[PDB]
Formats: structure tokens, C-alpha cells, sequence
């Protein structure tokens, strides 16, 4: 599903973001 | 940087999914206490609404739940037949609480979050802790988009549930999820993700007035009665 | 799956964690 | 507080999952660059492993990752039959660094994350945001957990594929995923997750001499050779 894909794709950035805003 | 005008808006989000042993499944996104706007059977989405693609956070959230309650039924409760699960999110700021509400044949649960106070009522049986629910942390996650992404759709819908917005023929059309009322001195529910249409007919019975009444507050009367069936706006009462 | 909702329930975990934790 | 044990080791964790448009599928779980100890085809899990259950985290990586290849497979790459991606873990501490592995029957590709360096190889279509994988954030944000459960796998596995652990008769068996190799002066290679054989048989050929070689650096022989089947560790050269 695409679907999934895309909410893995930007859990990934929130990830990232989260890390390098501490 | 964040928005002022998203955050300062306040307003609740229903996510309800419906399962049947059988087969059956119907998941809904509920806005302002509404009728559903979006509803999966692609989805069905108002054209007020979002774009699918703008959707998909929630869309995982609602498909999670679908397979959390067929899972529920797969190693438990044989005997209930229909599970059924909604979250009321609650967005004030960039906060979000959400209650979970449970409902199989058998049993009645209630959830809510800081009183954490469980309310079960039924024969059946039930965890106390699926009585919680789970991945309300999208959500919760997802405040600033989900907020952003639903602003302008929450208080159109709002705008559109008003008084002059209404069409009275007695047949009640509002496109707005904002529930009404028909009251007159046989009676046709509906419903569509665009447009609500509640039907009173009398079998030549003289009525002569027709009330309607809205969820956000205000009362109206459409008289007199025509022969033909032209369109009216409620008239204040 | 009861697999992807351990991991579903270990990460609502971990968000209840970071969110406490700052 | 964290575990000083478990963060001053440093492994490299390989997750590894191949597709088949025609339905074949494998996805497993390798340590420090040996044979995999975790295999799907319930898993097949070696004796010094961690339970399933406490495998959770890496199985649903591994699930995505699938997915995202049964979805390539659906979407493009329609002449390519087999598609295949590998993930090279280096954990460092507290800290993952994933360099992401793909092999079509037209293309090879290969990234690493500080270097960010795409290396691409063949006549075959790829797309460089593909080339970088996804879902890494799970196993980044699982560290401590993924460290601390591993542990005594990721070192008794190292104990094991030591000189006097294997089991020469010329058949050579090591209970241990570090690859080895067997050198005479026909063979028969294969394994499992818990033991890796490979014999060398002549067809009455006089050879007098045996050698085995590991990937932790060892060298060594079994001499001289007896006319039963009688079980020797390698004695060193
Ligand atoms: C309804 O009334 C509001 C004022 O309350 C006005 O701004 C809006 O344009 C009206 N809409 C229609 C369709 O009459
Ligand atoms: C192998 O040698 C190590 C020392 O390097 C020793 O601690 C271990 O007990 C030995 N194992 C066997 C089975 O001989």
C-alpha cells in the first residue's frame, strides 16, 4: 500500500527532524 | 513557527470504525459532533473536504483500527458478532485528548483520558485495557498538520449549517454535517458525506407550519404551505 | 497482525516517553 | 540510565529481504557480516538467538521493506523479475548509520548515508530517492532495545566460529554464522541457522593435507587423515 509507504515516508522526517531539534 | 489562526481554533474530530464477522467494515472521519464528511466501504469525501492525499495520516490511523478490531474478533469474543470502535479527538491548541468509545453486542465501553475513569456497561466481556484503544500518538503526533489541513474545512461546514443556508420545500435539505431537526403539527432519514435530507409527508392531513431546528442553535418555520413545490429558506422563530 | 500492533503499542510508548521527557 | 556493557560493543546488523514477481519472497537477519541466524519463508531462529518475541521491532522492518518491494514490482520495473535490497546496520554507540543495498536483474545500487554517495551500476531504470531505502527510523529509534537484546547473540556467535569450536573429520562444521572456507591439496557447501558445513571428497585422490581459514583471522590443519570418520578441531598454522 502507497498509503503506508507515504505515513512510513514521513514518520522518517519527523524522525530526522525531531533528532536534529534537541 | 506556528499558525495563530489554526491554533486558536477549537473543534473535535470523530474517527469511528465499524467490523462484522461476516465481513461487513465502515470506517468514518466526523467533524464538529457532525454527520461523517469522509467514509470508507477510495473513500467517500465531501467536496468541502481535503483531498485524499492530504488525508492520509488519518487514513492509517482509521486502517490500524479496522484491523485492531478484526484482530479482537479473530482471537477472542465468538459469540459478538459486530465490533465497533470511535475516538473523539478533542484538538485546543496543540493538544489533543482523545476518548475511545468500544460497543459489541454484549458490552458498552467508555473510556477518557484524564479522568481515565473506565465506564463499562453490558454483560459481555471486554479488556480493560482495549477499552483504551491505540495509535491515538498519530494524532497527537500530527496536531499542526492535521489542524492546518482541516481549518478551512471545519468552519465552512460551520457557515453552511446556518439559517440562511437551508432549503425548506415538507422536505429539509442542509449541505452541512451539522445535524437538524424536523418537527410537523411518515418520516424520511437520510444522508450523503455533501448532503443531509430529512422528508415529512402527511396523508392529506392539513399541517399548515413546519419546524427545523439546528445542533449549533437556532429555530425556524416555513408558512404558508404551496401547492407546487418551491424552494424557501427557514424563516426566524 | 498481533505483530505490527506490539509495534504500534510499544510506539505509542515511546511518544507518551519523549513528550514527558523534555 | 543506560547499559555500558551493551553500548561499548559495536556490530553490524544486515536485514536483507528479496522478492519475486512470480511470488517468491525471503527476508532475514545477519550479524556482524556472517550467514543469517533469523530466516522467513513463524521464522526459522538459531539456538543462540533472541526469542520471536523479542525480535518484534526488526520483523515489522523487515515487513515493510516487502511491501515497498512487492509495491516497486507493481508500480515500474515491469521487464525486471526479481527484486532485492539489503541493510548494512553499523551500530556505534547510541547511534545507526544504515547504507542501503538494491539489486535488480537490469541495475545495482548502493548508498551510504554520510557520504550520502549514490553508486549506480547497469543498463536498468532506478530512482535515486528509492536508491536511499526507508524505515530506518525504526531501528535508529530502537537502538538501547535492539543493542541490549542482541548482546550475548552478537558475542557467543564470535566464541563459537573460534579454532577450537570447529569440527573437522574433509568435513568442516562451525555452530556459528562467521563464514569460513576449506582449501585441499568436489565441494559441498551449504548451511542453517544454527550450523554451516561444507565438505571436499576425492575420488580416491591422495591429499595428505586439509586447510581451514575464518573471517575473524585463523588459519589451520588436520593431519593425517584416518580411514573412519573420526570428529578433530583444527590444529593451528
Ligand atoms: C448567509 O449569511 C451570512 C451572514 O451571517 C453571509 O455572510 C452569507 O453570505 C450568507 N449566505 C447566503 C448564501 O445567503
Ligand atoms: C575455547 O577456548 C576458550 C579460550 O579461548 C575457552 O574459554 C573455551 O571454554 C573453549 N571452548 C571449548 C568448547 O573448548
Amino acid at each position: 500500500s502507497m498509503e503506508l509507504l507515504e505515513y512510513i515516508k514521513r514518520e522518517q522526517e519527523r524522525w530526522d527532524s525531531e533528532t536534529k531539534s534537541v | 513557527i506556528v499558525n495563530p489562526d489554526d491554533l486558536q481554533l477549537t473543534f473535535t474530530m470523530e474517527f469511528e470504525v465499524t467490523v462484522t464477522r461476516d465481513g461487513f467494515h465502515k470506517r468514518t472521519i466526523s467533524v464538529d459532533n457532525g454527520r461523517p464528511v469522509v467514509v470508507w466501504d477510495d473513500p467517500k469525501i465531501c467536496k468541502i473536504c481535503p483531498a485524499v492525499n492530504s488525508i492520509n495520516t488519518e487514513n492509517i490511523f482509521l486502517d490500524i483500527q479496522k484491523m485492531r478490531l478484526n484482530n479482537l474478533l479473530a482471537q477472542g469474543l465468538w459469540d459478538i458478532q459486530r465490533i465497533c470502535v470511535r475516538y473523539v479527538c478533542l484538538f485546543l491548541g496543540f493538544d489533543v485528548v482523545c476518548d475511545v468509545y468500544h460497543t459489541t453486542d454484549r458490552v458498552r465501553a467508555a473510556y477518557t483520558r484524564q479522568t481515565g475513569k473506565i465506564d463499562i456497561q453490558g454483560s459481555g466481556t471486554f479488556s480493560t485495557s482495549d477499552a483504551k484503544g491505540i495509535g491515538t500518538y498519530m494524532i497527537e503526533s500530527n496536531v499542526r498538520e492535521i489542524k492546518n489541513k482541516w481549518r478551512p474545512t471545519v468552519q465552512k461546514l460551520k457557515q453552511l449549517g446556518y439559517m440562511n443556508e437551508t432549503e425548506v420545500e415538507c422536505v429539509v435539505t442542509s449541505r452541512s454535517n451539522v445535524p437538524f431537526t424536523v418537527e410537523l403539527s411518515i418520516v424520511t432519514e437520510e444522508s450523503t458525506v455533501d448532503c443531509q435530507t430529512v422528508t415529512v409527508k402527511a396523508p392529506g392531513s392539513h399541517a399548515q407550519r413546519c419546524y427545523v431546528t439546528s445542533s449549533l442553535g437556532w429555530k425556524g418555520v416555513v408558512t404558508p404551505p404551496s401547492q407546487y413545490r418551491t424552494k424557501r429558506a427557514p424563516v426566524n422563530i
